DNA sequence: CGGATCGAGGGCCCGATATC
DNA sequence: CGGGCCCTCGATCCG
């Protein structure tokens, strides 16, 4: 009932990962912070899928294959199985760089072996393999045609992690932007990089070079669980168009506030048991005076303004509104302006797909996204996930991409929940117009603080600051401190880690353009507080 | 400050409208 | 802000209870009704309002200074389920006659002492009146036109109210040979011609007004910190909230007084109540158990502090329509709090609308609360015909989700359908063309809910039904397209379906 | 200065489910 | 045996 994967970290601990560039933390270091922010995850997610990991150009050999002089400097520190506290504690303080170098595809075939054997018996799903080196190392093209062969026949997907990244000043972790030195790579580094981008292409096509990422990136992303992330979780319907004319549907969540998995259960600071603490409900007089009111002569009751009328939960489930429980119904169809994104209601947004394994249906879906992508046009439609769910309206509107197409359905609101209020004109006050200089000051601002950057000549617009790829920072931190109280029960709580505000701070180019004109709104725009 | 109710009626304001709508179709 | 104070005033002459357009209420019925209306949209609208019932022109006389033919049916005070139904012993013929046996009819009354009463009215309340309103019911258009002496006087008096903030507001009803305002009514109210017919504004007052509307609230009013020395004041309003059934409230089975609840912690081996500071916080997973303070687990929950911070200028075409989270929210300034925030404000909206971009911040709206990115998009003001904001100037913060929030795709095989297929979905949607507003829809749960309430209140056995506006007109849609619905079914679907 | 609102708890249905 | 929904309380700020 649940997406199982086999992860093997295979991580180059060599003395070159020692090896430290100015200001940049050590990539011995960066690699350690994203193992530990996997790691984090898949522990305290409770995720039932079992993680290996293999270090290599470590002092020794674990001898995972090293049946000779074979495979040396790689050590085996954790075999394929459920990760606990014992593993996060080990990267945090235990596992220490060594001296020796080691080959990177040797030590791949060692994660290999280790997926070859550890995974007996369909037990899981998916096979994953993350290395984390720096390609300063020597390496040997012996067994390259081998190790893909392997790779492919095995089902093993694969994903780099360098200190640099696909493409100087100063560099901060986590950052967007400058976060690897433009200069400082070596010979040794780029043919290893060659290397790497033929197995990526050779495995997954023109698209595996997407995988090739720098730890910097890596931290600000999610892109380390992607292959072993689990798909969501749709269920079935039907459009119903009128009558006679419908449509087999099968919707997921496509956009969804992830909240916390966990909750805290109230323990005594002493005993630390939740049997000890008990919560109780006492009725009292709403009256100034407070005599205990008898739970079972407490009848329900709603107010009619002044009045206040006895209605018991009876009555009012008989006489309420019965929903006719049919989802996806269209109401009609209206064109694209009339849906303002503004009016957008609901904490979710679904995505209609044809159902599986259906051709008729999926047909039937895909004529209506394309007539209300050509004619410009939108769906307004009610929708209920269940009788018991109360009805809703909203928009459904197409969405063609390359690969996919499918229907979104965003709600929308009722006239009791729009509210209609009187702001202020600025437009026309008389008292807030501001002048050309400071008009021209907040366009000078606006165009020194600009996100996006238009990549060759006139291709489309490259944005430097996608929040959406930004994971929220309330997991990580809150991984952090829940272990570090688990390890450290008698140190305080530690405090936010630097490369989480270096990935929420806007790139560093922004800030150092926006710092002049800045200055000068300063001066131009004149603010005291009101006391 | 600025505060006309204009076109509020019982709730000044608050703008009234009209509570009908859905079926009205143009005949293409 | 402020409590509104509504005086209806109803004529009660004899040309009143003679209905002139035939097969029809008379005026005082269409009064009765309207006002009755008024009353129970109150009781969803806003229940702070006070509402006041004064007749005139009648033999018995119940007020304040004891005027000659003023009847005060209801003092002003918050609508009530009982008045509503002292109301409706007036309504219909049978109820005309029952106020002619109450109260006589007909009487010689004076203008100036009505209005005199009515502000009088005003006079005895003591919470904020917002609004002071009198909405006079009338079908004479000349009244003491034959008395010189006490349509001058109420001609000053009409003034003083005016001039007091009393607003005076005509309701002029069906009267034989038309309704003049010219000759009366013109200098008494406060800003046409002849108006035979009942005024339009009767079907607005008549029409039922189930909605739940709120005074004007800022929801928060936080700092947006251009940088760390230029920080603007913001107000922070919600302009969209969903409307929800009212919570009910616990009461006895015989007084029917509602009781307070108090949810108390105490110990199970001990018995008496535990301070929050024995208290701790505990995760188990597996094996281990994590122990944190509930000051530990508001600690790392801090991130950021309260306000907005200025990350930059993102062009909408990268604003995505499908990257909805929560509900929108609209920024305005706050010159209360910082002077000189609204001067930046415009300045930066108007840029902003020129330069089609938005500005990207970091919104945190309390202490010790997560970040979250919000695209500030520019919205302009927009005025109809009428001179109405229809869309107020300011930003709209649209939140933005996180990686964790954008869900996993399930991976299917892309099929098109062929041109003959979408020309022809093309054709079902041309026919199944509507204007959409943004309140063509009314939540069927709330409408249902409040009509059964205000059944409930009136005794009426039959609940009052609300038609469901969500559901579609089948038989409408299939009047318009039964053949082109039969044909594409035909054209896509096979006979073997499974 | 009580409401209005929103995080994070709690309680009822419904497809897979070892079960006769 | 989980998934979605919805409501009820509890804590935070504005009117």
């Amino acid at each position: 009932s649940g997406n199982k994967a086999a992860v093997v970290l295979c991580m180059d601990v060599g003395f070159t990962m020692s090896n430290s560039i100015p200001g940049i933390e050590s990539p011995f270091e960066q690699a350690k912070k994203v193992i530990t922010m996997f790691v984090q995850r898949q522990v305290f997610a409770e995720n039932k899928d079992e993680i290996a990991l293999v270090l290599f150009g470590t002092d020794g050999t674990d001898n995972p294959l090293s049946g000779g002089d074979q495979y040396q400097n790689i050590t085996v520190h954790r075999h394929l199985m459920l990760p606990d506290f014992d593993l996060l504690e080990d990267i945090e303080s235990k596992i220490q760089p060594g001296s020796q170098q080691a080959d990177f595809l040797d030590a791949l075939i060692v994660s290999m072996d280790v997926i070859q054997h550890e995974t007996i018996g369909k037990k899981f799903e998916k096979r994953h393999i993350e290395i984390f080196t720096d390609l300063s190392s020597r390496f040997s093209k012996s067994q390259l045609d081998i190790i893909i062969h392997s790779l492919k026949k095995c089902d093993i997907s694969l994903q780099f992690f360098l200190p640099f990244s696909l493409g100087d000043g100063p560099f901060r972790l986590g950052g967007h932007g400058p976060s690897f030195p433009l200069k400082g790579i070596t010979e040794q580094q780029k043919e290893g990089l060659e290397i790497v981008k033929m197995v990526m292409i050779s495995l997954e096509g023109e698209d595996g070079l997407d995988e090739i990422y720098s730890f910097s990136e890596s931290l600000r992303k999610l892109c380390v669980f992607k292959k072993i992330e689990r798909h969501s979780i749709h269920w079935p319907c039907r459009l119903t168009i009128g009558s006679n004319l419908s449509i087999r549907i099968a919707a997921y969540k496509s956009i969804l506030q992830e909240r916390v998995k966990k909750t805290w259960t109230v323990v005594d600071a002493k005993t630390l048991k939740k049997e000890d603490i008990q919560k109780e409900t006492v009725y009292c007089l709403n009256d100034d005076d407070e005599t205990e009111v008898l739970k079972e002569d407490i009848i329900q009751g709603f107010r009619y303004g002044s009045d206040i009328v006895p209605f018991s939960k009876v009555d009012e489930e008989q006489m309420k509104y019965k929903s006719e429980g049919k989802c996806f119904s269209v109401l009609g169809f209206c064109k694209s302006s009339q849906v303002q994104r503004r009016f957008f209601m609901g904490n979710q947004v679904l995505k209609v797909f044809a159902a599986r394994d259906d051709e008729a249906a999926a047909v039937a879906l895909s004529s209506l996204i394309h007539a209300l992508d050509d004619l410009d046009m939108v769906a307004i439609v009610r929708y209920a996930y269940d009788k018991r769910a109360n009805p809703q309206v909203g928009v459904a509107f197409p969405h063609i991409k390359h690969n996919y197409e499918c229907l979104v359905y965003v709600q929308l609101p009722f006239m009791e929940d729009l509210r209609q209020y009187m702001f202020s004109s600025l437009k026309n006050s008389k008292k807030y117009a501001p002048t050309e200089a400071q008009l021209n000051a907040v366009d000078a601002l606006i165009d020194s603080m600009s996100l996006a950057k238009k990549d060759e000549k006139t291709d489309t617009l490259e944005d430097l600051f996608p929040t959406t790829k930004i994971p929220n920072p309330r997991f990580q931190r809150l991984f952090q401190c829940l272990l570090h109280r688990a390890l450290h029960p008698r140190e305080p709580l530690p405090p936010i880690q630097q490369h989480i505000w270096n990935m929420l701070n806007p790139p560093a180019e922004v800030t150092t353009k926006s710092q002049i004109p800045l200055s000068k709104i300063k001066t131009l725009f004149p603010l005291i507080e009101a006391k | 400050r600025r505060r006309c109710p204009g076109e509020s009626l019982i709730n000044p304001g608050f703008k009234s409208k009209k509570p009908a709508g859905g079926v009205d179709f143009d005949e293409t | 802000s402020g409590r509104d104070s509504l005086i209806f005033l109803v004529d009660a002459s004899k040309a009143m209870f003679e209905s002139q357009s035939e097969d029809e209420l008379t005026p005082f019925d269409m009064s009765i009704q309207c006002i009755q209306s008024v009353y129970i949209s109150k009781i969803i609208s806003s229940d702070r309002d006070l509402l006041a019932v004064v007749f005139y022109g009648t033999e018995k006389d119940k007020n304040s200074v004891n005027f000659k033919n003023i009847y005060v049916l209801q003092e002003l005070d918050n609508p009530g389920a009982k008045r509503i139904l002292e109301l409706d012993q007036f309504k219909g013929q049978q109820g005309q006659k029952r106020f002619q046996d109450m109260m006589g009819h007909g009487s010689d009354y004076s203008l100036s002492e009505v209005l005199w009463v009515c502000a009088n009215l005003f006079s005895d309340v003591q919470f904020k009146m917002s609004h002071k309103r009198i909405m006079l019911f009338t079908n004479e258009d000349n009244p003491h036109g034959n008395d010189s002496a006490k349509a001058s006087r109420a001609r000053t008096k009409a003034g003083d109210l005016r001039d007091t903030g009393i607003f005076l507001d005509l309701m002029h009803l069906k009267k034989p040979g038309g309704f003049d305002i010219s000759l009366f009514y013109r200098d008494i109210i406060s800003i046409l011609r002849v108006h035979f017919e009942e005024s339009s504004k009767l079907e607005d007052l008549l029409r039922k007004v189930r909605a739940k509307e709120t005074r004007k609230r800022a929801l928060s009013r936080l700092k947006l910190k251009l940088n760390k020395d230029i920080v603007i004041s913001v107000g922070i309003y919600n302009l969209v909230q969903k409307a929800l059934k009212p919570p009910p409230i616990k009461l006895y089975r015989e007084t029917n007084e509602p009781v307070k609840t108090k949810t108390r912690t105490f110990n199970t081996s001990t018995g008496g109540l535990l301070l929050p500071s024995d208290t701790k916080r505990s995760q188990i997973y597996g094996s281990r158990q994590i122990i944190l303070e509930k000051e530990e687990t508001e600690e790392l929950k801090r991130f950021d502090d309260p306000g907005l911070m200025l990350m930059g200028f993102k062009p909408l075409v990268l604003l995505k329509k499908h990257h909805y989270l929560r509900p929108s929210l609209f920024v305005y300034p706050e010159e209360s709090l910082v002077i000189g925030s609204s001067t930046l404000f415009s300045a930066l909206l108007i840029k902003c609308l020129e330069k089609e971009v938005a500005a990207l911040c970091r919104y945190t709206p309390r202490r010790n609360i997560p970040p979250y990115f919000v695209a500030l998009v520019p919205q302009e003001e927009e005025l109809d015909d009428q001179k109405i904001q229809v869309t107020p100037p300011g930003f709209q913060l649209v939140f933005l989700p996180f990686a964790d929030d954008k869900r996993k795709m399930p991976f299917t095989e892309k099929i098109m359908a062929t041109p003959e297929q979408v020309g022809k979905m093309k054709a079902i949607v041309e026919k199944l063309r509507f204007t959409y507003r943004s309140d063509s829809f009314e939540n069927p749960v709330l409408q249902q809910h409040f009509r059964n309430l205000e059944a409930l209140a009136l005794d009426l056995m039959e609940p009052e039904q609300a038609v469901d506006l969500t559901l579609p007109k089948v038989e409408a849609m299939n009047k318009r397209l039964g053949s082109l619905v039969d044909e594409f079914k035909e054209l896509v679907y096979p006979p073997d379906y499974n």
